[PDB]
């Protein structure tokens, strides 16, 4: 009995081989407009024959779809995209309509792949060779790119309309944002997609427990005064200025920070409001010979924050707060 | 081997009583009393809600069950009122037309049940008129309790669950977005109404001090008295008087206001809405035109380029829920006719009645009665066990008398050049057996006429002509003009008057060229692609073809062209197999001018038992020789009349439609023409011939019955039949052993055995076309029209190809007027003809393999009255 | 408490240990108290939810609870299950996050039950109630965002039909037997025939007549021949 399944898998293999061969023969031949006029009816006739064989159960439908998602995932030059995406749109009624996890695997794979292709298309220019002269005139380039952006936008829109399960957990790249920029455009702010997007930002963004962070909202412009304990006074112990936030892991990182690329990594964590103020204290408090570059490092950290400025608020003041803290030191004496 | 366990197949009839006598008093409305009956009825109901009472317009009828005496109303301090007639009856009345005390006992029992059910619940459920819909949206369907009394005295109630979209509305809906596209309804009556325009307040006003008395009356009828509720929003309504008299408005153009009677005030807590079902083109296939492959070739071409006392009529009357339509669509296109020219409607019926599902059932899907599985848990069991004696459902063995499996009828087909019979379950193998029609070939010349995408219709038209030639069905030598156009095509744009005139001039120049030829070589047809499979563009393509025929006929007569429509998706979907165009080819072969000769008909085999007719037994039995079937229907609004006529083997088929309109002279004209065509077919057969006219959709009113009783006589013997398609009575099957496709569907290994290919005498028996006939033990009530029950009810029943307990599809036949005696023999003969007429419906292009239980002419009438009532007509 | 408990949980995770102390009495009591009053749940909802979530964060306690139900005799109700149901009913609009946590916990519980049922099935019958409450699609998702109206009319649902129309009738024993299914490379329009001769060649020459890609006796293909008049 398995001989029939063997034969069916083998014919599916040679069919997808010949389709890949023709799609690459496009760019491996295109220099003559009489050959292109032949090639257009060639791809149209082969797509007609492939559909007529696919609707007759002569092609194993589950290896072909996996090869298809691999083929749209693996491509890197954009001059195959408008035909391969049309091939995707043909079997769109059978890929995403399946009613790590084996079930509904092509749907999540297809939306991860389509968002990645959206990002790579929205990154740069359409030409990939950059080896010949007069590379780009800007107008035809933007005219081509807007079409592919429109196609991918409509496909992501139908993905979000389709799946009622709605599991877009991304295990590879955690939450890069392009989809609010899509969903602002359509429907003129229809609140169902908005509420689903808020539940999406709750679920798929991997929100940390952040018990301490709940406390952070309370923090305002606040200062620090250190007062010696009565017991401490007898032993002449010195009080350590109080801190709104610990960021102890951050403190630990600072000690081993030297001779490593710490600056790019901190950027990832938005601790500028609390950690930067805390960092100043650390630089001031314990290194005479331990951290020779500590003040300079602190300046670099502050400088990085200064460079990454988007608003007047909570930027210029930081300096004012630092001045107040310095003034506070005088008060303590 | 029908070893069906007749016990434990659950019906929908809950037995509630046991009746051997029922007594009644009728108090006539003597001497034109000052609304004495209307006052004294609610004055009698205020004492106790257990009484059985009803009222004709001013006459009073009090009833009493088996033993207890009838109540007497509270009269004046001296009593001069005596009852007008005392009587009693039993469970054997005049069955084919109900006497007017049983049709009042049923209304009294239904009113008592709905009032007691409304009072027992927590004021959350009112009678909508043959319904009980909750004020909150908890069920979101209509529960319908229908009482009936059988012939042995078994007073049962049948339960129905109609899934209509009746949603209650509130104060936060009185805006344009809701009132623009909803149809409103008055809740304890069932009349439809529109809101009166506002009074500078915002569509709600304070109640006047008089009409709050109406709320007190709601404590005595319908039992939902919200006098304790501290908030109550009142609104100003106005109903349509025609719907007060059964005349539902024109369903083609709903939501249009009409003249008023007088304003009224009504609580907004009980006013319901019905939503306009909408239609769109499609989804999932890029309607923004990237599924067009030439867009992809355009983008790769750009890359190539870059590479360089005012409410008592509303508190007393009720509407029987058949006079409110199930669905009504939004766009509502307009067709036009004359006072002698009925051509476009017959054209649309001709080209929608014989296409399989390629049109797609272009409107909205059906609203059918979902079947009840059980009712053991809730509140209506408690209220019935409180109100009555018992409450348990009837088994299969109490109602079903005769259960038997029907045979498989044969059909004619030509294999090589022999003319062989074959089973009717062999339609999709028609290409893989080289089957060819027995009745000869029909020939034409084709002309596709597209304007959307030329590069795909160029590939579509020669392969359709080649698959029509390649089976021996005649020669479709497709049309060819002088210029560079590929043959059988004219890629135009902007379908309009001037281009259609020039195309008609081109075709008439071709016809003037080809002068001398035979008559049967030139019929031509035009194929038009529907850009969107809906109704609004089907009627426009019909208009375009009618303009072409009008401009061709006046320049040259005797030319006969036809219209075929095909959806654009079926042209440009690349998943359309070439094993499918074959069916489309047959859907041209049933339109060519030999119209009433089609692909195949029933084989007319030898009988199974000979049974030489000697001396009788000598009663008035007939033993007819040739039946004639006819199915006519009339829409809910009283305009459209549809009809289909067929032989006992499906030979002399006619399908027609008549837009009568509001009048009643065209209706008598159409009912005369139906009998004209029936007698025209009747003057072809032997003699002793009995025509069987079947009224669709349950209800058989009195005007059509007056017409058919005037027209009939000794020219032919009729036999009226009422037909029901939707499962209002819902037998739910529950067994695991008899239908032997269920062990093969349970695990696909239970039977699972080898064929033992030395016993090789088998047959491929396609399920969904294995119908089982039932003849019930007792007559059944019709699904609508509580004025006439039936005699000798029966049914065709088709199982579902699945395992386990589920409802089965059914087709209920109800005999109403038998010509001779022994009506059970006539019912079994009607079922044995109906099975053949149901098996014919796949070979004709009427539907796909979805209903092998409905006979083909009734399915044709149902498709016409499903997809043709929605167009509105103007007479010019 | 959350900070200390959170730190302990982190250490346990780091220690690669799912082991936890058993205090069945306290968690159940807290759940019952929260479930009883809507207003009580509303006040300080975040603190209560965070604590409960931490307690159920670990699957160690949950697995143990499942075992007891299998172990317990008959159909006796589970206190923990009841508390969870009450919380699910009760926890409406408390917080955007609270709802997510509750949904996640419910989903996790069903998965745990499924994992537990890997051997022969110990019957619980509370899964359907639990399954209905948490869903990732349609109306149920929105749902996350009756006095006496119990009709109990129990309407039927659409049961999906299988995809094999064609079966085979065994006309001897009078029963259906097997699904007729040829692979779709069998239905070829056959042209290599040898019936270009005339009919009535000898007698009973149906061997060169019945050639197609189905035997004609699988439809009861009867000839028709009469002496015409």
């Amino acid at each position: 009995d398995a001989i029939s399944m063997h034969l069916l898998k083998d014919w599916t293999d040679t069919f997808v081989y010949i389709l890949e061969k023709l799609i690459f023969d496009m760019t491996n031949h295109y220099n003559d407009s009489q050959q292109l006029r032949t090639w257009k009816r060639q791809i149209s006739y082969f797509l007609k024959l492939l559909g007529n064989c696919y609707s007759l159960r002569l092609i194993n439908k589950e290896i072909f779809h996996h090869w298809l998602v691999e083929f749209i995932n693996k491509m890197e030059n954009f001059e195959f995209l408008p035909l391969s995406l049309h091939i995707l749109m043909i079997f769109w009624n059978d890929i995403c309509q399946i009613d790590q996890k084996e079930p509904f695997f092509l749907v999540t794979k297809i939306t991860d792949m389509l968002l990645h292709k959206y990002y790579i298309v929205s990154s740069s220019k359409s030409m990939i060779n950059d080896e010949n002269y007069i590379i780009n005139d800007i107008k035809k380039n933007n005219k081509i790119k807007l079409n592919i952006l429109k196609i991918l936008s409509s496909l992501i829109l139908k993905i979000f309309q389709e799946q009622s399960l709605e599991v877009f957990i991304f295990p590879t790249s955690n939450w890069e944002i392009y989809k609010p920029l899509l969903f602002e455009i359509v429907s003129n702010a229809d609140t169902n997609q908005n509420s689903d997007m808020k539940k999406k930002l709750e679920l798929i963004s991997y929100r940390n427990e952040s018990l301490k962070n709940n406390s952070s909202i309370r923090n305002v412009i606040m200062s620090a005064s250190n007062a010696n304990d009565f017991q401490l006074t007898i032993v002449t112990c010195k009080q350590f200025p109080k801190l709104s936030c610990i960021q102890l892991n951050c403190i630990d990182t600072q000690f081993t920070k030297l001779l490593d690329d710490n600056p790019t990594e901190f950027d990832w964590p938005t601790y500028v409001d609390q950690n930067p103020l805390t960092m100043h204290k650390i630089i001031q408090l314990i290194l005479w010979s331990i951290h020779p570059s500590r003040q300079f490092d602190h300046y670099e950290s502050n400088q990085l924050v200064a460079k990454l400025l988007l608003l007047r608020i909570n930027s210029t003041d930081e300096d004012l707060h630092e001045f107040q803290i310095e003034d506070a030191i005088w008060s303590l004496v | 081997a029908s070893t069906y366990r007749l016990e434990d197949v659950l019906s929908s009839f809950y037995r509630v009583e046991k009746i051997k006598k029922i007594n009644y008093h009728q108090y006539i409305s003597k001497a034109q009393n000052d609304q004495w009956s209307i006052q004294m009825e609610f004055m009698l109901r205020k004492q106790d809600p257990k009484t059985l009472v009803a009222l004709l317009s001013r006459d009073l009828w009090c009833f009493s069950i088996n033993d207890d005496p009838v109540p007497t109303p509270p009269a004046i301090e001296h009593k001069p009122v005596s009852p007008d007639k005392i009587g009693t009856f039993t469970a054997d009345y005049s069955k084919p037309n109900l006497p007017p005390h049983y049709a009042l006992f049923l209304k009294a029992l239904r009113r008592k049940i709905y009032i007691n059910l409304a009072l027992g619940s927590h004021n959350k459920l009112i009678q909508f008129g043959n319904a009980c819909i909750s004020l909150s949206g908890v069920p979101n369907y209509l529960v319908q309790l229908e009482p009936h009394l059988f012939v042995n005295g078994d007073l049962t109630v049948s339960l129905c669950a109609k899934n209509m979209g009746l949603v209650p509305m509130k104060e936060e809906n009185l805006e344009e977005s809701f009132l623009s596209k909803h149809a409103l309804y008055l809740a304890p009556s069932g009349i439809r109404m529109h809101l009166a325009p506002a009074s500078k307040q915002g569509y709600l006003i304070t109640p006047p001090k008089h009409t709050e008395l109406l709320l007190t009356t709601l404590s005595v009828s319908h039992g939902i008295n919200l006098q304790n509720k501290k908030n109550l929003k009142w609104v100003a309504v106005v109903p349509d008087l025609g719907h007060l008299n059964g005349h539902t408005p024109t369903i083609a153009s709903y939501l249009t206001p009409l003249l008023e009677a007088k304003k009224l005030v009504w609580p907004l807590h009980l006013i319901f809405a019905q939503p306009v079902a909408d239609i769109e083109n499609s989804t999932s296939g890029d309607p923004s035109e990237f599924h067009c492959l030439q867009d992809a070739l355009d983008a790769i071409d750009d890359f190539i380029q870059l590479k360089q006392s005012s409410s008592l009529p509303f508190l007393l009357r009720h509407m029987p829920l058949a006079s409110i339509p199930d669905i009504f669509i939004t766009p509502t296109p307009v067709v036009t006719i004359s006072e002698k020219e009925q051509d476009i409607l017959d054209l649309i019926a001709e080209q929608v009645v014989t296409d399989y599902n390629i049109l797609g059932n272009l409107g909205i899907p059906k609203i059918a009665y979902r079947g009840v599985k059980d009712c053991q848990e809730g509140l209506i069991t408690t209220t019935m066990l409180q109100l009555f004696s018992t409450f348990d459902r009837l088994n299969g063995n109490d109602t079903i008398s005769k259960f038997y499996n029907m045979k498989q009828p044969y059909v004619f087909v030509k294999k090589h050049h022999e003319l062989i019979k074959v089973k009717h379950d062999s339609q999709p193998f028609i290409k893989f057996l080289n089957f060819r029609p027995p009745n000869g070939i029909k020939n034409f010349k084709s002309l596709l006429l597209s304007s959307s995408f030329k590069e795909d219709c160029l590939s579509f038209a020669p392969t359709l002509s080649q698959t029509y030639i390649n089976q021996e069905l005649g020669f479709c030598e497709l049309l060819k003009l002088t210029n560079e156009d590929p043959p059988g095509l004219m890629y135009l744009k902007a379908f309009d008057k001037n281009k259609l005139l020039l195309l008609a001039a081109q075709i008439v120049s071709y016809c003037s060229n080809n002068k001398n030829s035979i008559k049967n070589v030139p019929p031509i047809l035009i194929i038009l692609p529907l850009d969107n499979a809906t109704l609004t563009e089907l009627v426009d393509k019909a208009n375009i073809f009618q303009v072409i025929k009008n401009e061709v006929c006046a320049k040259m007569p005797n030319i006969e062209l036809y219209l075929k429509v095909i959806p654009m998706d079926f042209i440009r979907n690349v998943l359309v197999t070439v094993d499918q165009y074959v069916n489309v080819a047959i859907s041209i072969y049933n339109m060519l001018p030999p119209k009433s000769v089609k692909f195949t008909h029933i084989a007319h085999t030898l009988p199974e038992k000979v049974n030489f007719r000697t001396m009788q037994q000598s009663s008035s039995i007939i033993y007819y020789d040739s039946y004639i079937h006819l199915a006519y229907s009339r829409s809910v609004d009283k305009e459209w009349v549809f009809a289909a006529l067929s032989d006992s083997y499906g030979q002399g088929s006619m399908t027609k439609t008549w837009y009568v309109g509001n009048s009643r002279g065209k209706f008598d004209d159409a009912c005369n023409q139906i009998w004209n065509i029936a007698l025209n077919l009747a003057s072809k057969k032997f003699g002793k011939i009995c025509l069987i006219l079947t009224r669709l959709n349950g209800i058989l009113p009195d005007d059509e019955l007056m017409n058919w009783r005037r027209l009939s006589g000794r020219n032919i013997h009729l036999a009226v039949v009422c037909v029901d398609d939707n499962s209002k009575i819902s037998f739910i099957d529950e067994d695991k052993l008899y239908p032997s496709f269920k062990p093969i569907y349970k695990d696909t290994r239970f039977g699972g055995r080898m064929d033992m290919t030395r016993l090789y005498d088998y047959e491929i028996r396609d399920i969904d076309q294995d119908i089982h006939g039932i003849v019930f033990q007792h007559p059944f009530p019709l699904a609508h029209s509580q004025h006439r029950c039936a005699i000798r009810s029966g049914a065709l029943i088709k199982f579902k190809k699945c395992d386990g307990d589920t409802v089965w599809d059914k087709f209920a036949v109800n005999l109403l007027n038998c010509p001779h005696s022994d009506s059970t023999q006539l019912l079994e003969t009607i079922l044995e003809e109906f099975r053949n007429l149901a098996a014919l419906n796949v070979w004709y292009g009427l539907s796909d393999g979805e209903d092998g239980h409905i006979p083909w002419h009734i399915l044709a009438v149902k498709k016409m009255m499903n997809t043709l009532v929605h167009t509105r007509v103007k007479i010019a | 408490s959350m900070r200390f408990q959170r730190e302990t949980s982190g250490m346990i995770v780091i220690s690669m240990e799912n082991y936890h102390l058993l205090i069945k009495i306290i968690r159940q009591l807290s759940e019952l108290n929260e479930g009883n009053l809507s207003k009580r749940e509303i006040q300080i909802d975040a603190v209560l939810k965070i604590f409960s979530f931490h307690q159920d964060s670990i699957f160690q306690r949950i697995i143990a609870d499942l075992s007891a139900d299998k172990p317990t005799s008959p159909f006796i109700d589970s206190i923990c299950k009841l508390f969870d149901k009450i919380s699910f009913n009760l926890r409406l609009k408390l917080f955007l996050y609270e709802i997510l946590s509750s949904l996640k916990s419910f989903a996790i519980y069903s998965s745990t039950i499924d994992a537990p049922a890997f051997h022969t099935s110990g019957k619980v019958e509370l899964p359907k109630k639990l399954l209905n409450l948490p869903p990732f699609q349609v109306s149920s998702f929105v749902k996350e965002t009756s006095f006496s109206l119990n009709l109990g009319i129990g309407i039927v649902e659409i049961a999906h039909e299988n995809e094999q129309k064609w079966l085979i009738y065994d006309k001897k024993d009078h029963k259906y037997v097997c699904t007729f299914s040829m692979e779709p490379y069998h239905f070829i329009s056959n042209y290599n025939t040898k019936y270009t001769d005339d009919m009535a060649t000898g007698s009973n020459d149906t061997t060169a007549f019945n050639d197609s890609c189905v035997n004609l006796s699988l439809f009861d293909a009867r000839f028709e021949r009469k002496n015409p008049h």
